[PDB]
DNA sequence: ATCAATATCCACCTGCAGATTCTACCAAAAGTGTATTTGGAAACTGCTCCATCAAAAGGCATGTTCAGCTGAACCAGCTGAACATGCCTTTTGATGGAGCAGTTTCCAAATACACTTTTGGTAGAATCTGCAGGTGGATATTGAT
DNA sequence: ATCAATATCCACCTGCAGATTCTACCAAAAGTGTATTTGGAAACTGCTCAACCAAAAGGCATGTTCAGCTGGTTCAGCTGAACATGCCTTTTGATGGAGCAGTTTCCAAATACACTTTTGGTAGAATCTGCAGGTGGATATTGAT
């Protein structure tokens, strides 16, 4: 009875292997589950979550606050020509939008 | 109060959200066709809201239909659980 | 005299406000009645979480403000600056709104 | 005695922003939008596989379709970065047996 | 020896069509056209089903799943037509036992 | 051993039940599936193909075809408001469009 | 003097005709070889079935003739006969078709 | 000598699919516009159909693939199979 | 270009409203050992795909002409932005009791599964007929007069 | 109105490519019987919602002013629609091998599945600290001149 291991610290990830391999098996996505594809899709969502978080840390302090808020989210986003894509039409609870306002009509 | 109804969704209140759109002006009959397209989108949402309420032999609306109900129209929505 | 700004200029220190901030422009009362009486017409006696009123009240201003953001660009495609109900129309149509 | 029992990702999540931006928190809502948005990510990747293995007439959900599927939905660079890490993690799992 | 086998709903859709305009025929692309048509409302329905059964912690599909996704997905009185039909057909399906 | 009656006979439909209900098992949609969703299911594909032929029966009778060919299938649907809603987003192969022209450039009527 | 109609007449009778029919209006070949080069810059050596490259095919025009019914809408909107690049930009751009 | 080869998708041919478009008058500087805008539609299409023949370790692409790279863009077409 | 009158930042204090951490425990992660399906390696094979010719003809690449079209000013209403004043629906704080969302437990009825057994579905072969082309004629449209 | 050169509708004919039907083999659809588990229904409970008064207060209604926005009118390039002309790129058999999509059979190998043993994650309670709210001055933004 060797000394209880987890996958996340033997794949090196953060994120629950374990409990994504129980989402997969519970949900009728397949009958069975291969060892390999919850530590991939694991690695997946811990990338995504990181590029996420750090571009809403820079848009953090270029408001000099040190809490992330839902704004600095959609900003981080909405600047960002992939997760734009990627989240073309989700919308943001408080989100907001961008300040852009068309160039023509902007004064004299 | 002067319809029972989204008359009380005030012309300022239209304009404060043409303003987050980038509006600099607008005609006065754009209030009432907005109005209806309000009604519509609402209609739908919550009928499909109720529906899944109805499926769980529930008589309260949650949070999670909206979202399911706003899902199946291509506006997922973000913050209010799932 | 009394002091005073020319059109246009408030308008966009509007919108430089309301799109600094993210606090919700609809009155919360009013709405919920509107809800209440549109699930009347489905529904007899149906109760509402305030949390699914809110969640309303946010996918109803989102999608009025990406409308709203289509017309205007629909406005200034016709040497316009003043969105008109056929602008609407038009945004509506080529996404498929077809109500 | 009652008392359920309501899982999130909200711990995790909280690793990650400490390890990226240490002197950094995140409140309640905020960290509700990332929950919902895993949730999303993950119903769609998985989706995608399962209709591409039973094309295939496959029973099984390899780190292949994961990957395929990753490949699909996410656009350039982002599924570059995001199929290296996958690649990684599997290849350190596999490693430290 | 070899020999596949390929599935189709077309005799079922020929048998449809004689008894609606039974001076009638159809070409074969149209065949394949109602063919694709069938097979993408299967996915809808089941799929629509299958989310609705998980959102309450349900594992079972029964008829009040379908009857639910179809009042989602067709509009008025299609609707209206078609869940009458349903309940028709399962009223005599339990009858003739 | 009674005498082989299938379901659909039984359902008063057309549509192979016992097929559908292999597709439901197969396909990852529930773990198990009750008797009456393929009855239910059958009956609602039949109906709607029933309309679909009917409209496109009389699209062939408007041009004299007594074969439905595709484009008769695509003015069906496009013709017809809840169909056109439900495949609003549905490319018809060999479809083709609807004679729609719009009403201001066709030409002017002092002429 | 040859016989000659004004502009426009003929364009209606093309618009007639082939709204009427159902035919390909794109050559198969050139289209064969666009796909094939572009596949050739992803992966080496692929081949293609020819029911495929038709399905492209039929996906392709319905794409440009939704795309231009939506243009000619924008055009005529700003008072206009004339299609013009800024049409087809507004109608992609309202669509979400953000290339 | 051939023309970079988007050129076979000849100004006619662009003509012939505007007029099936109701469109009666064409400035000169469309076409470009629209091969571009054909070139991206292509390109999105085709990397997907081709994700799904790598997966199957396949060398001939199918209608399949096709059928549902387009779903999957939300373009769904009928009459290929599927 | 500068004064006048607002607007909004730059900066600070406070304390409190959520936000972070501590303690407990139990439900899910993980290990062990058995049983069962599955991916892939190699052999067969004949169905379909790239490449080549071949002869033609039907679309198209170039060049010529002018008719409505596009953009562009000018201006006569005209109606839609801003403010005052003032009235009031909406909002915040309470209150509190009623219905029901949600959890727990039990059991007839619903349903998976293994074996057996008949037969509806489908593939290839044999009809057969509806419409793709072709010929001729008869209205019905554009456009100059 | 008149009227002549093209386009299109319509009557009829023809034959062959694809639609329709026939006949065979078998994988899949029903029938029995048996084992499994789960959905309906009843009891309970405390979390959440509907009603609901008081007040305060920030937002909305109506009316007034007038500034510049918009559509009607007109006019000088202009350029993109039709034809004519020639030509050369695309169509449609025909060949004709190359290679690979199935198809089957074997076998190590990956993984369900029952059971056992911990321990990571989350629900409630105890600290904590960043910014909401308020305010004091320091500059940025436009209107009239």
């Amino acid at each position: 009875r060797a000394k209880a291991k987890t996958r996340s610290s033997r794949a090196g990830l953060q994120f629950p292997v374990g409990r994504v391999h129980r989402l997969l098996r519970k949900g009728n996505y397949s009958e069975r589950v291969g060892a390999g594809a919850p530590v991939y899709l694991a690695a997946v969502l811990e990338y995504l979550t990181a590029e996420i978080l750090e571009l809403a840390g820079n848009a953090a302090r270029d408001n000099k606050k040190t809490r992330i808020i839902p704004r600095h989210l959609q900003l981080a986003i909405r600047n960002d020509e992939e997760l734009n894509k990627l989240l073309g039409r989700v919308t943001i609870a408080q989100g907001g939008v961008l300040p852009n306002i068309q160039a023509v009509l902007l004064p004299k | 109060v002067l319809r029972d109804n989204i008359q009380g969704i005030t012309k300022p209140a239209i304009r404060r959200l043409a303003r987050r759109g980038g509006v600099k002006r607008i005609s006065g009959l754009i209030y009432e066709e907005t109005r209806g397209v309000l009604k519509v989108f609402l209609e739908n949402v919550i009928r499909d809201a109720v529906t899944y309420t109805e499926h769980a032999k529930r008589k309260t609306v949650t949070a999670m239909d909206v979202v399911y109900a706003l899902k199946r129209q291509g506006r997922t929505l973000y913050g209010f659980g799932g | 005299k009394p002091h005073r700004y020319r059109p246009g200029t408030v308008a966009l220190r509007e919108i430089r406000r309301y799109q600094k901030s993210t606090e919700l422009l609809i009155r919360k009362l009013p709405f919920q009645r509107l809800v209440r009486e549109i699930a009347q017409d489905f529904k007899t006696d149906l109760r509402f979480q305030s949390s699914a009123v809110m969640a309303l009240q946010e996918a109803c201003e989102a999608y009025l403000v990406g409308l709203f953001e289509d017309t205007n660009l629909c406005a200034i495609h016709a040497k316009r600056v003043t969105i008109m109900p056929k602008d609407i129309q038009l945004a509506r149509r080529i996404r498929g709104e077809r109500a | 005695r009652k008392r359920s029992r309501k899982e999130s990702y909200s711990i995790y999540v909280y690793k990650v922003l400490k390890q990226v931006h240490p002197d950094t928190g995140i409140s309640s809502k905020a960290m509700g939008i990332m929950n919902s948005f895993v949730n999303d990510i993950f119903e769609r990747i998985a989706g995608e596989a399962s209709r591409l293995a039973h094309y295939n007439k496959r029973s099984t959900i390899t780190s292949r379709e994961i990957q395929t599927a990753v490949r699909l939905l996410l656009p350039g660079e982002l599924a570059k970065h995001a199929v290296s890490e996958g690649t990684k993690a599997v290849t350190k799992y596999t490693s430290a047996k």
